[PDB]
RNA sequence: CGGUGGAACACAGUGGAGCCUUGUCCUCCGGGUUAAUGUCGCUUUUGGCAUUGGCCCCUGCUCCUGAGAGAAGAAAUAUACUGGGGAACCAGUCUUUACCGACCGUUGUUAUCAGAAAUUCACGGAGUUCGGCCUAGGUCGGACUCCGAUGGGAACGGCAACGGUUGUUCCGUUUGACUUGUCG
């Protein structure tokens, strides 16, 4: 079919940007955890300008994510789903994950088991 | 009332740290009602007479470890700040520095136009355009 | 032609360890009680199979049930396999994530054999969450419960900085 | 950087030639009222649908031009939408006594992977309605609505080029004063 290289020489400046990205998502977690373990929401409009800020970093350096990520953090507002406000299966349809502003990031689940993502897969995946 | 507010991350932001400062002129005007000047006292205080207007104060006790170990080892990480110094390099650490991200430092005022803002040391919350937030 | 090229995508640096699932072991001394509990239920009717044990087998109760709606049941009990083909990932990566922010004491149990896939083609859909309040089974599930099938949390619990981890993708490029 | 002193208030500043779809006193779509007709249900009569005819619907201001600045209470808290700014606000798309709204059309692009799909191709599931076989309501076809794990994406969304405006295009000046030369 073609030519079989595996590099391993990884690049400074990807190395860089995906520890920054990281960085902000771990804050913008951390912040959210420590804030939900104690008390109400006090300072939930902070830690998703992160995430915010996060993507926008992925809009320039023109990266892509695990479907983790972007199935933990939203798509308008782009906040950490966590804590969401509904969880509903099998009403009529496969999923349905409600939040807080209004916008749900539902999964088609009813149709057959045994689906997996492309980076989820035996062997398309090298670790580290 | 709560959709209202999220529906654009930085006017909600904005909104908080309205809220920060006119609470903590609140706090100010019910500490000199208090005339105590111990700040352990005066939070007992604010969690006895007034429960609403605590709900809103900040937490610099819980601010410290939740960001500053974060921070420096992430530096630590990022620059290969190891026990081998003698292996450093000063010009790609400084070009990593222009490509990390200041969001959640520990930063000093240290020289200034203005004589009063220097001497002024604080945790990122949020990176400006031309402002610094701390 | 075609090229492979390895792309670097950055992982959730902690989801491996979001998802320890907990070190069960032991285990075929617990499934013949389980099964036999589970089959006596199911024989008779169907009305009979919720009239003496209250458990609930469909994931929309589930998350209405920890919603807190009954705040009164603080030991609760959940069954889930993993290891175990046809079976939703979806859910699977959001089960043991929202018994965490509930308030009641919820205890997970992973099923780690794979060949157990009678549950999930029997009862409903391989889960089974109940209430160990007055009936007899507790008798035992409070015997095993402290000796290997304990279930805590290391990775909230204290302040720990996290390293990353940047993976990489095959990628197929036709010239 | 742009425009004026050439156009005399659009008298497209004027003239001539060529071509065609031969310059249609036309048509904004759209919304409201009134009159007439035909069908369908209540039965002095009214209601709904379709057609036809008539009326009504907004120059924000100055200026020849270029341009300049004012305000978005006819649905919001941030004063239409979108992004940022530390806030007065800025930029782009727009409208302005709108007591109804109006993001014009065509073409191409969004590389590679992924995904069912990168442009309302198609495919899979659920619901409704209609028709045929048929009558414990089983199947088939057509139409609509909703959803489908991925990727910045599925949003008639973003980018670039072209005007149907009162037919298009070309050519010429309306710009001079002295001195000299010719002609009457
Ligand atoms: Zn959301």
């Amino acid at each position: 079919n073609g030519t079989l290289l595996v590099p391993p020489p990884r690049t400074i400046a990807n190395q860089d940007h995906f520890h920054r990205l990281n960085y902000l998502y771990q804050i913008s977690a951390y912040q959210t955890r420590a804030r939900q373990k104690a008390r109400t929401d006090a300072h939930t409009p902070l830690a998703r300008n992160y995430i915010k800020s996060m993507d926008l970093i992925s809009k320039k350096t023109k990266t892509s994510l695990l479907p983790t990520i972007k199935r933990t953090i939203c798509k308008k507002c782009h906040r950490l789903l966590w804590t969401p406000k509904k969880l509903e299966i099998t009403s009529d349809g496969a999923l349905s994950v409600m939040c807080g502003c209004g916008t749900v990031k539902r999964f088609n689940i009813g149709a057959d088991p045994n689906y997996r993502t492309y980076s989820e897969r035996e062997g398309n995946l090298l670790n580290s | 009332d709560y959709q209202r507010i999220n529906k654009n991350s930085k006017i909600a932001l904005r909104e908080y740290i309205n809220n920060c400062k006119k609470n903590t002129k609140k706090c100010l005007k019910l500490a000199y009602e208090n005339k105590i000047t111990d700040k352990e006292d005066l939070l007992h205080y604010i969690e006895e007479k007034h429960p609403t207007i605590y709900e809103s104060l900040p937490q610099y006790v819980d601010f410290v470890p939740m960001y500053k170990e974060l921070w420096i080892n992430y530096i630590k990480e990022l620059l290969n700040i190891t026990k081998n110094l003698k292996t450093f390099n000063g010009s790609l650490a400084l070009l990593k520095l222009s490509m990390a991200d200041y969001n959640g430092a520990l930063l000093r005022v240290t020289k200034s136009k203005n004589k009063t803002l220097i001497g002024l040391q604080g945790i990122v919350i949020w990176d400006s355009q031309k402002f610094f937030i701390m | 032609k075609r090229r492979q090229v390895y792309k670097p995508v950055l992982d959730n640096p902690f989801t491996n360890e979001a998802h320890m699932w907990p070190r069960v072991h032991d285990q075929p001394l617990i499934w013949q009680l389980l099964q036999s509990s589970i089959i006596n239920k199911l024989i008779h009717i169907q009305s009979k199979e919720n009239y003496p044990w209250e458990l609930y087998t469909d994931f929309n109760e589930i998350v209405q049930y920890l919603s807190g709606a009954h705040g009164n049941s603080d030991p609760v009990c959940l069954f889930v396999c993993n290891k175990d083909p046809d079976v939703p990932l979806v859910l699977l990566q959001q089960i043991p994530l929202l018994c965490y922010m509930a308030p009641m004491t919820v205890k997970l149990v992973q099923l780690p054999k794979s060949a157990m896939d009678t549950f999930k083609s029997v009862s409903k859909y391989g889960m089974l969450l109940l209430r160990c309040d007055d009936r007899v089974d507790k008798k035992f599930v409070s015997q095993i419960q402290k000796n290997v099938d304990l279930l805590q949390f290391p990775w909230l619990n204290a302040i720990k900085y996290r390293p990353t981890s940047v993976k990489l993708l095959k990628t197929t490029v036709p010239i």
